[PDB]
RNA sequence: GGCGUAAAGCGCACGCAGGCGGUUUGUUAAGUCAGAUGUGAAAUCCCCGGGCUCAACCUGGGAACUGCAUCUGAUACUGG
RNA sequence: AAGGCGGCCCCCUGGACGAAGACUGACGCUCAGGUGCGAAAGCGUGGGGAGCAAACAGGAUUAGAUACCCUGGUAGUCCACGCCGUAAACGAUGUCGACUUGGAGGUUGUGCCGGCGUGGCUUCCGGAGCUAACGCGUUAAGUCGACCGCCUGGGGA
RNA sequence: CUGCAUGGCUGUCGUCAGCUCGUGUUGUGAAAUGUUGGGUUAAGUCCCGCAACGAGCGCAACCCUUAUCCUUUGUUGCCAG
RNA sequence: GAUGUUCAAA
């Protein structure tokens, strides 16, 4: 986490100048070959304070949800969230995942029952027919709700890897008054995200840097609580 | 300690191949007093089911209002969808003088002395939204002081 | 479209036959005619007795009449004076010895016959029909109905044109055969016109 | 209070009267504002009382009638 | 300016915009009355008349068919010079000025070193905002100031 | 006598694939959304996308018949030995 | 791709 760290990963890159967002004028340095460049000098200083805020949330034994429905950071977010023993969303953000907690909880309870019965539970009465249906349903409910299966509640803080891609998620967080930390890009808008973080999300090694950064803050805070 | 008032009830209809499908809507205002007031709109087949849903939404969307004693801080004008409501602080003991929909919002809010007149459309949903907009518009002297870096010179 | 009798389609699969005996063609029709005379006789003077189902079995020795009344008190009276007289008449109908068996309707609002008959009586008494159907549905729900459906059709409320109103709460799966559906139909002879009351009661499968 | 579609932009332009007018200095003080003074009848109205047994009613004082005129001063803006 | 304006050539003539400087010194904005311009149809007089085509006629269609369809066909359309002064003359949005995120074009200039900058006009989408909604959205229906025209239930009108 | 006062029953599209609801979200609101779209299926069948997430009635399945095997009984049916 | 008029109120 410094000036040299992010520039090495090449996270300063942005979307074509024609696909830019006007509310990104403070976090934009310039344009090269019709490609916007986020100013590292504007972001890094205010990037650390957002990571400190995540520690302040983690200190209260808060639940941090990490949303990366983007293919680029798909496996990145899952591993980052699981490394810190926190929850995540990866296959796709279902609408009403936060606002309609009652209906999502119903499906999570069925998912848990399918899991505890498909493996540990007796496979007797398989009839050879319904076995392939129930297991497939379990896989569908695992990809969609597996990350938040053991959350049993509403996230204290929300982490988003792309504001425009997860606009629905940020909108649900804003409705529930949940603080949002999002890696916004020249194309995205920062109105909904409480702690705006400028930076490229397209690069694989770039997102892993941000996901590794936040992961260390929560681990640093759980250790401080211990 | 939470006050619930039903501003209005109406029977709406959705035509289908068979005929009319009647439904009921309820506009309710929830205020605990001390300037916290919320409104909710609910729809159901029955009037009791409709009022409960409206009360639920209202409790979720309660907003805070700056209040001087039992009266408004300053004269306020709030306009929503062609409904222009007007509000102004009144003296102690003057009571509440407002249209019934508007009077409901203010009493639950915690306002006891006010002179309110409603212009434009008198539709209850629009007027209560304009009243809520106006109550939010009202500003404390301390907020004005912090905004202009003034040490409460006005009071 | 047109719906098959819920009892009829699954009578072999689930519902018990009201008549459960064996005959040949010599007396098959005779027995059926006798059953009809027993049933129509019982219903006319046991209208206040809330009789629901008349199940008849025919041993080559006697006639066994299982009656599913909600109130045993009235159908039997004191020390069974009304039931002995009932036996003497029903016996004379089929010209054979008569056995009367009385069944207990512990859960009445869960029986399609009783609810339909009550709704028809309310229509005869001019109780507004929108309220009675809703009340019956609520009673069935508060006492354990998985599904309910009431269809009062006819010149409702002295209307010039007949109308069809139905109200369904819960779940009524007629197409699923293993489903159990208690279905009955009563008729209201209101002064303006005949009013048909249909009731479906879903109480689980298997 | 309005005028795309509910009533409501002249078919379009030019242009006199009229309305409005960038910027600076000086000057005037017409508008403007301040002070003072006179007047603004009584009744009414309102306030604090008084008398009719109460009340209506009647009445004492005050407030009000901030409108008009003159005198004096200010000049920030408008006007010359 | 609007109404409008299409083969080419010549003659006379109006406006707009760009560039770098000189010059005047508020000479401005708007405009009741007033005046000019103003599609098509019409009207007057003199031409012209190919095509089209009100009217009119015949044929069909149809219960009927003063229509639609067909076959014709006069005014008119065309020109000169008058008159008329009206259109859903519409962006159904008066004119002038300032301010207020953007993105893709078209079209006419213009500097710089294939790109970049900078003006004029114009099309689409769209943010805030506004709007009853549709929508408008830097060419506003956003936020303002100047002046003018107009409206104030539906008919009657 | 009146099916144009009715009930019950029945034809029809048509076995057509549809009809809705809970909660969430959107819109001042009536309402919408799901139920749309890309495929696919006999089918709102299924899948991917998608502010929707699920659920019900219909669809299918369950019921009946037939196609094949196994076991039991053997008469009034059967005959390898 | 010819033609097909109408329908007081509750
Ligand atoms: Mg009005
Ligand atoms: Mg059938
Ligand atoms: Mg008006
Ligand atoms: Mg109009
Ligand atoms: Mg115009
Ligand atoms: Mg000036
Ligand atoms: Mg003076
Ligand atoms: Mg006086
Ligand atoms: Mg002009
Ligand atoms: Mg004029
Ligand atoms: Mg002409
Ligand atoms: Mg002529
Ligand atoms: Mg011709
Ligand atoms: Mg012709
Ligand atoms: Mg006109
Ligand atoms: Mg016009
Ligand atoms: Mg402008
Ligand atoms: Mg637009
Ligand atoms: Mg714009
Ligand atoms: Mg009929
Ligand atoms: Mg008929
Ligand atoms: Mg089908
Ligand atoms: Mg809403
Ligand atoms: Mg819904
Ligand atoms: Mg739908
Ligand atoms: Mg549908
Ligand atoms: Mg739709
Ligand atoms: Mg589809
Ligand atoms: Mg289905
Ligand atoms: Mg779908």
């Amino acid at each position: 986490v410094s000036m040299r760290d992010m520039l090495k990963a090449g996270v300063h890159f942005g979307h074509q100048t024609r696909y830019w967002n006007p509310k990104m004028k403070p976090f934009i340095f310039g344009a090269r070959n019709k490609v916007h460049i986020i100013n590292l000098e504007k972001t890094v200083p205010m990037f650390n304070e957002a990571l400190a805020e995540l520690n302040k949330i983690a200190s209260r034994k808060g639940k941090i949800l990490f949303v990366g429905t983007k293919r680029a950071a798909s496996e990145a977010v899952k591993d980052a969230a699981l490394s810190c023993d926190q929850f995540f969303v990866n296959h796709r953000w279902l609408g009403g995942m936060l606002t309609n907690w009652k209906t999502v909880r119903q499906s999570i309870k069925r998912l848990k029952d399918l899991e505890t019965q498909s493996q540990d539970g007796t496979f007797e009465k398989l009839t050879k027919k319904e076995a392939l249906m129930r297991t497939r349903e379990l896989e569908k409910l695992e990809n969609s709700l597996g990350g938040i299966k053991d959350m049993g509640g509403l996230p204290d803080a929300l982490f988003v890897i792309d504001a425009d891609h997860e606009h629905i998620a940020i909108k649900e967080a804003n409705n529930l008054g949940i603080p949002v930390f999002a890696i916004v890009d020249t194309n995205s808008d920062p109105d909904g995200v409480d702690f705006v973080i400028p930076g490229n999300d397209d690069a694989i090694r770039a997102v892993t840097l941000y996901l590794g950064a936040v992961a260390a803050t929560v681990r640093e805070g759980r250790s401080q609580d211990l | 300690e939470l006050q619930e008032k039903l501003i209005a009830v109406n029977r709406v209809s959705k035509t289908v191949k068979g005929g009319r499908i009647f439904s009921f809507t309820a506009l309710t205002v929830v205020g605990d007093g001390n300037g916290r007031v919320g409104f909710g709109y609910g729809k159901a087949r029955e009037v009791p089911a409709a009022i409960q849903k409206a009360m639920e939404k209202a409790r979720r969307n309660m907003i805070n209002v700056a209040l001087n004693n039992g009266t408004l801080q300053h004269p306020v004008k709030g306009v929503h969808t062609g409904s222009r409501v007007f509000m102004q602080p009144a003296s102690e003991g003057t009571g509440i003088i407002a249209g019934g929909a508007m009077r409901a919002v203010l009493e639950v809010a915690g306002v006891h002395n006010v002179l309110a007149k409603a212009y434009g459309s008198t539709n209850p949903i629009n007027v209560v939204r304009a009243t809520i907009d106006g109550l939010e518009n009202m500003n404390s002297p301390e907020m004005v002081a912090a905004k202009r870096g003034k040490s409460v010179e006005e009071i | 479209g047109q719906k098959v009798h819920p009892n009829g389609i699954r009578l072999g699969i689930v519902k018990p036959w009201n008549s459960t005996w064996f005959a040949n063609t010599k007396e098959f029709a005779d027995n059926l005619d006798s059953d009809f005379k027993v049933r129509q006789y019982l219903t006319k003077e046991l209208a206040k007795a809330s009789v629901s189902r008349i199940v008849i079995e025919r041993p080559a020795k006697s006639i066994r009449v299982t009656i599913h009344t909600a109130r045993p008190g009235i159908v039997i009276g004191k020390k069974g004076e009304d039931v002995e007289k009932l036996r003497k008449v029903v016996a004379d109908i089929a010209g054979v010895p008569a056995q009367i068996n009385i069944a207990e309707v512990r859960k009445p609002e869960l029986d399609a016959k009783l609810v339909a008959d009550s709704i028809t009586s309310q229509l005869e008494r001019r109780v507004m029909f929108r309220r009675a159907m809703k009340r019956a549905v609520q009673n069935a729900m508060r006492l354990g109905a998985k599904g309910i459906k009431v269809e009062v059709s006819g010149r409702l409320g002295g209307a010039e044109i007949a109308r069809t109103e139905w109200y369904r709460e819960g779940r009524v799966p007629l197409h699923t055969l293993r489903a159990d559906i208690d279905y009955n139909t009563s008729e209201a002879h209101t002064t303006y016109g005949v009013i048909g009351v249909k009731v479906w009661i879903f109480k689980g499968e298997i």
